[PDB]
Formats: C-alpha cells, sequence, structure tokens
C-alpha cells in the first residue's frame, strides 16, 4: 500500500 | 489594526459552512490574500472550533504550475512545446493521468493535470530544480501569523532522490503544506514572482518583495492555468461568470502520525483572480467529505468559485472575460 513520504497516494494514478 | 475585511470574512465563512454541510465533510478552511500586499483579507475555519487553517496536507496538483515555470526557465520546453503524455513506467511504477492523451501542450498539461507530462519535465531537470523553485515560493518556510500549530509544513532536505521520488515531488506528494503556505505560493504567482510575507496587520502599498521568479515566465503560466476553469479542465466547476481565473484543484489522502494513509480525503483548490491582473489568492480546503464525492474538482472547486465570485463583486473588480 501507499505510505508518506516514500510511496505517496497520488490523485489520478494508482 | 487587522487586515481582515469583515465583509469578505463573512461571505467566506457563509460559503465555507454551506459547502462543508453540502459535502457532509468534517471541516474546511479558506484563506484569502492580497497578491500585491501579502495582507490576509479573510481566514476561516468551519466549524469554528476545528482549528484546521494550520493542518498540513500534500499540495498535489497545486504545485504543477511551478513545475511548468521551472521547465520553461531551464529551457527544457518552450512556450508552444508539445509533450508525449503516453503512460510509462518509472522504476516499475505506472505513471498515468485520469484520461489518456497521446500528447499535450503545456496548457494541456495544466488543463488535464497530466502526471505523465509533469513527470517528464521533472526527470529532464536535476532533483535540485523543483526543490529550489518550491522553496522560492515559500514551501518549507514558516508563516508567522501567531496561530496554534502554525510552523513550516513537512519539506524534504533530501540527499538522495529515486526517479519515482523526483516524479511524485513534481505531482505535489511526499511534502506537506499548510493552507497559509499554499495561499502565499498563489500570492507569489499573482504578483508574477514577487515573494512577500503574509500579514494579519494593515500595510500601505506598495510592499517591496523578494524577486524569486521572472515575471515573464510566471505570467506565461498564469495564462496557461486559465484553461483549468474552462470546459475540459479539472476546475471547470469553479468558473465565475464575467471573469478569467487561474486555478488548480487537487486531492490528497490523510496521513496518520505513523506516515500511513487512511481512507479520508482532503479536497482543495488554489487560485488567483482575475487572471488578467490578479488581485486575490484563494485556497479552499474541504476535509473528509462523506457525500459520495472526494476529489478537489468535485468537492472544493464549486466553493472556490462561490467565494472568489463574491469577493470580486464585493471589491468592485471589473469583469475581465471576453
Ligand atoms: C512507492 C512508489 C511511489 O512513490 N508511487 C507508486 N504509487 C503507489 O505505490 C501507490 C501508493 C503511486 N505513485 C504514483 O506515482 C502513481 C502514478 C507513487
Amino acid at each position: 500500500a501507499c505510505s508518506f513520504p516514500k510511496c505517496p497516494w497520488v490523485e489520478g494514478c494508482a | 489594526p487587522l487586515s481582515i475585511d469583515e465583509r469578505l470574512q463573512a461571505l467566506v465563512y457563509r460559503e465555507l459552512n454551506n459547502a462543508v454541510a453540502f459535502n457532509k465533510a468534517e471541516s474546511g478552511s479558506a484563506v484569502l490574500v492580497d497578491v500585491n500586499t501579502g495582507e490576509v483579507l479573510a481566514m476561516a475555519n468551519s466549524p469554528g472550533r476545528n482549528r484546521t487553517i494550520t493542518d498540513v496536507f500534500e499540495p498535489g496538483s497545486t504545485v504543477k504550475p511551478m513545475v511548468v515555470m521551472t521547465a520553461l526557465q531551464r529551457g527544457v520546453v518552450r512556450e508552444n512545446s508539445v509533450l508525449n503524455t503516453i503512460p510509462y513506467r518509472i522504476n516499475g511504477h505506472e505513471i498515468k493521468d485520469v484520461a489518456r492523451y497521446s500528447e499535450l501542450t503545456l496548457t494541456g498539461v495544466l488543463q488535464k493535470s497530466s502526471n505523465v507530462g509533469v513527470s517528464k519535465l521533472a526527470l529532464a531537470m536535476p532533483s535540485s530544480a523543483l526543490v529550489d523553485t518550491y522553496s522560492r515560493f515559500g514551501l518549507g518556510k514558516a508563516t508567522n501569523l501567531g496561530l496554534v500549530g502554525e510552523r513550516s509544513g513537512l519539506y524534504p532536505q533530501k540527499q538522495r532522490w529515486s526517479d519515482i521520488e523526483r516524479a511524485t515531488f513534481s505531482f505535489g506528494y511526499g511534502l506537506m503544506v499548510t493552507p497559509l503556505q499554499l495561499a502565499r505560493v498563489y500570492a507569489t504567482i499573482g504578483s508574477y514572482g514577487i515573494y512577500r510575507p503574509l500579514s494579519i496587520t494593515k500595510v500601505d502599498p506598495p510592499v517591496p518583495g523578494e524577486r524569486v521568479f521572472p515575471e515573464s515566465i510566471v505570467r506565461t503560466v498564469v495564462h496557461m492555468m486559465e484553461s483549468v476553469a474552462l470546459p475540459g479542465g479539472g476546475g471547470v466547476k469553479a468558473a465565475i461568470k464575467g471573469y478569467r481565473i487561474a486555478i488548480k484543484t487537487g486531492t490528497a489522502k490523510k496521513v496518520g502520525p505513523d506516515g500511513r494513509y487512511i481512507n479520508k480525503y482532503i479536497a482543495y483548490t488554489a487560485g488567483v483572480a482575475p487572471a488578467s491582473q490578479p488581485r486575490f489568492a484563494l485556497v479552499v480546503v474541504i476535509n473528509d467529505p462523506q457525500a459520495g464525492k472526494y476529489y478537489g474538482g468535485a468537492v472544493s472547486a464549486p466553493v472556490f468559485g462561490a467565494i472568489m465570485g463574491g469577493v470580486l463583486r464585493t471589491m468592485n473588480i471589473e469583469p475581465d472575460a471576453l
């Protein structure tokens, strides 16, 4: 899954 | 002697309270700044005991204009450049947009909020380039208005950058900003590259600022941003009858103190108006909307338009459309 800051959740791009 | 204009404060609070209710949201904030003086004209939390003006969030698409300005300054692109925006991999990670375009102009990159386009600009420049530009527009700098939790956001002092980190930074992720910080970014856009401190006390204009970016490049990108609030742009719901506006709308997910994401969205719109000769910078943030819409363009763009239109009328700004 995503994590901050190394693998962020990005609008419009899973 | 406070800079807040109580007329603007009252219409900001009214519209923000209505939008928070309509979206069944936890909360919202709005900050309105004079792009010539740095004066805070309105600054509201809804509900009024939820102190969210200083909450941090990943600024997302609101940084993309800064990526275009930096690419133009460095000569990676020219004003009429066309980017190849076909989805591709960075270190195995698929880079894609909401809608696939094979190619976009720089205006298209903002209109369509192209992650593919901005990633290619980012990876054509040293990792230091966007770190310098964002810093020039005040990201990672304190705001100093005297509010609880105020501080300086979450800004990287990073020695080592993977390709995917360089790309996500160009998308506005892996750093956090406050609403005040982002409003100051958009005030620096509205002045065409003059950085000024925020003030909650009155000042007499003109206010000398720091030249942090060339006027020609900032004005180029302000005109490109106008597309975002026109049909086929991500911020069309923010459009105001009679006015040109320069905005970006975006979305983040809320980060816990473990740096893990939870399924709460943060919807925002940042902008200046009127785009022909900017007067105001506005940031609207809607936290944890729960009425089936989550993204900036759906949740926060309408209230940006309602507030900015109300400000432009109240302040007797001449319509600049057509
Ligand atoms: C960890 C790699 C990374 O930073 N990204 C991939 N990604 C996910 O793993 C989901 C959390 C989203 N990112 C994108 O750049 C999507 C286009 C960031």
